[PDB]
C-alpha cells in the first residue's frame, strides 16, 4: 500500500492514510502531489464539483414518533425481523453441520 | 297517523337510483322517527298490514330490520320485471299463482312449508321456481321469508350509507352535530339514498340521541 | 357565546401545559359562572376531551373538572351522575380501556385523580352518597393505593 490519501485536511495537513482504494474521509483516492492537488486536472475538477455539491447540500406534549424515529428503533426493526432471525438460525445450523462433520474416521 | 308518515317517507325514496326495478322501501325504524309514540306506531302499522295495503319483509341485514312496502308497488314491480326478464322461463306462472293466491290472503312475514303444500297446493318444484324468482329465501329447512327481488343492492347501499352517516356524526365535535348542519352538509358519495332518509333511520333506532336545543334538534351519540 | 368557550378549552387542553394558564383559567371561571347551561356545555367539552387518546389532554381535562367541582355545586350533581364513566376514563379501572400515552402523563393523572377522589370524599362525600359508594368501591374492589 504505497499511495496515500494526501487530501487537504482542515488542519492544513495532508492525509497519510494507507487505503488501497478509497479514503473513508475523502472518498475515492486519486493520486495527489506533495501539496495535495490531484495530478489529473480532470480528477481535480471532479473533486471540486463533488465538494461544491456537498457544501450546497400539541408541541408541548411528547411525540411517540420520537422513539419510533431513532437509530436504535430502526436497527431493532431490521435485526428483529422474522426473515433476519430465520437467516441467522440457518447459518448457525450450518455451523452445526460442520461440528457434525467432526467425526471422519469412525462410525460417526 | 303512521299512514301519512309512511307516505312521506316513501316519497323520499330515490326511485331512479334503482332504475324503478325495486319498489320503494321504508324501514319500520324510520316510521318510529316521525311517530314518537312507538306503541301507537306499531299498532297502526299492524292495522294497515291487516288491511292489505302494505307488506312487511324481513330484510335480514339486522334482526330488527323490517322493510315496509306498499302492496301495489310490490305487485307492479314484481309482475313487470320478473315476467319481462323471465318470459318463458317456468317460474313466471308459479309467481303469478303466488301473487294471486297467497299475498291477498295472508300478509304473514314468514311462509312455512305445510301452508304452501296444503292450503295452496304448491309443489316442491313450484317452491324452487319461486326461490329462483327471488320471491322466497330460506329461513329454515322448509321455511322461507317473503322477499323483494333484487333487494341486495338496496341493502348494500343502505348499510354503507348508515355507517357513513354515523361516522360523520362521530367525527363531528363532541361526537355531536346539529340536524340542520348535517342535512345541509354535502352528502358523501357513499350515501346514495339521501341524508334525510338515513337520518330518520338513525333517529328511529335510538342509534343517535335527539336533543331538542334552542338551535334545533342536536344529534349526540349515546355513550357506549 | 358558545364558540369562545370551545376555543378557550381548546387552548387549555391542546397546549399540554403541565399547569393551567391562570388568566384564561379565570376567564373560563367567570364566563362559566355566567350561565348554568353553559356550565353543562363546558362539562360536555370536558367529557369529549377526556375520551380523546392522549394522557396529557386527559390530565388537563381532569384538572379543569376538579376546578369546577370544587368551585360549583350543580357541576357536582352533573359529574357524580356519570361518576362511573368518569372513574373509568381517569382511573383506567377497566383494563379494556387503558390510559393513552405518555406514561408520565398517565401516572400523573393516576396520582392526581386518586388525591382528588380522596379530597372529594372528605369534603362532599356525605353530600353525594354515590361519591362515598364510589370511593369505597375503588378502595376495595379495585384496591387503589390511596397512600401512593
Ligand atoms: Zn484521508
Ligand atoms: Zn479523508
Amino acid at each position: 500500500v504505497q499511495h496515500w490519501c494526501r487530501a487537504p485536511r482542515p488542519d492544513g495537513r495532508l492525509c497519510e492514510r494507507q487505503d488501497r482504494l478509497k479514503c473513508p474521509f475523502h472518498g475515492k483516492i486519486v493520486p495527489r502531489d506533495d501539496e495535495g492537488r490531484p495530478l489529473d486536472p480532470e480528477d481535480r475538477a471532479r473533486e471540486q464539483r463533488r465538494q461544491l455539491q456537498k457544501q450546497e447540500r400539541y408541541p408541548s406534549l411528547t411525540n411517540l414518533k420520537a422513539q419510533a424515529d431513532t437509530a436504535r428503533a430502526r436497527i431493532g426493526r431490521k435485526v428483529f425481523a422474522k426473515a433476519a432471525v430465520r437467516r441467522v438460525v440457518a447459518a448457525m445450523n450450518r455451523m452445526d453441520q460442520k461440528k457434525h462433520e467432526k467425526f471422519s474416521n469412525q462410525f460417526n | 297517523s303512521a299512514r301519512a308518515a309512511v307516505s312521506e317517507l316513501m316519497q323520499l325514496f330515490p326511485r331512479g337510483l334503482f332504475e324503478d326495478a325495486l319498489p320503494p322501501i321504508v324501514l319500520r325504524s324510520q316510521v318510529y322517527s316521525l311517530v314518537p309514540d312507538r306503541t301507537v306506531a306499531d299498532r297502526q302499522l299492524k292495522e294497515l298490514q291487516e288491511q292489505g295495503e302494505i307488506r312487511i319483509v324481513q330484510l335480514g341485514f339486522d334482526l330488527d330490520a323490517h322493510g315496509i312496502i306498499f302492496t301495489e308497488d310490490y305487485r307492479t314491480r314484481v309482475c313487470d320485471c320478473v315476467l319481462k326478464a323471465c318470459d318463458g322461463r317456468p317460474y313466471a306462472g308459479a309467481v303469478q299463482k303466488f301473487l294471486a293466491s297467497v299475498l291477498p290472503a295472508c300478509g304473514d312475514l314468514s311462509f312455512q312449508q305445510d301452508q304452501m303444500t296444503q292450503t295452496f297446493g304448491f309443489r316442491d318444484s313450484e317452491i324452487t321456481h319461486l326461490v329462483n324468482a327471488g320471491v322466497l329465501t330460506v329461513r329454515d329447512a322448509g321455511s322461507w321469508w317473503l322477499a323483494v327481488p333484487g333487494a341486495g343492492r338496496f341493502i348494500k347501499y343502505f348499510v354503507k350509507g348508515r355507517q357513513a352517516v354515523l361516522s360523520m356524526v362521530r367525527k363531528a365535535k363532541y361526537r355531536e352535530l346539529l340536524l340542520s348542519e348535517l342535512l345541509g352538509r354535502r352528502a358523501p358519495v357513499v350515501v346514495r339514498l339521501g341524508l334525510t332518509y338515513h337520518v330518520h333511520d338513525l333517529i328511529g333506532a335510538q342509534l343517535v340521541d335527539c336533543i331538542s336545543t334552542t338551535s334545533g334538534t342536536l344529534l349526540r351519540l349515546p355513550e357506549t | 357565546m358558545d364558540q369562545k368557550l370551545s376555543k378557550l378549552v381548546e387552548e387549555l387542553t391542546t397546549s399540554g401545559e403541565p399547569r393551567l394558564n391562570p388568566e384564561k383559567m379565570k376567564e373560563l371561571k367567570k364566563i362559566c359562572k355566567s350561565s348554568e347551561e353553559q356550565l353543562s356545555r363546558a362539562y360536555r367539552l370536558l367529557i369529549a376531551q377526556l375520551t380523546q387518546e392522549h394522557a396529557e389532554i386527559r390530565l388537563s381535562a381532569f384538572q379543569i373538572v376538579e376546578e369546577l367541582f370544587v368551585r360549583s355545586h350543580q357541576f357536582r350533581m352533573l359529574v357524580v351522575s356519570n361518576f362511573q364513566e368518569f372513574l373509568e376514563l381517569t382511573l383506567g379501572t377497566d383494563p379494556a380501556q387503558p390510559l393513552p400515552p405518555p406514561r408520565e402523563a398517565a401516572q400523573r393523572l393516576r396520582q392526581a385523580t386518586t388525591r382528588a377522589v380522596e379530597g372529594w370524599n372528605e369534603k362532599f362525600g356525605e353530600a353525594y352518597k354515590k361519591l362515598a359508594l364510589g370511593y369505597h368501591f375503588l378502595r376495595h374492589n379495585k384496591k387503589v393505593d390511596f397512600q401512593d
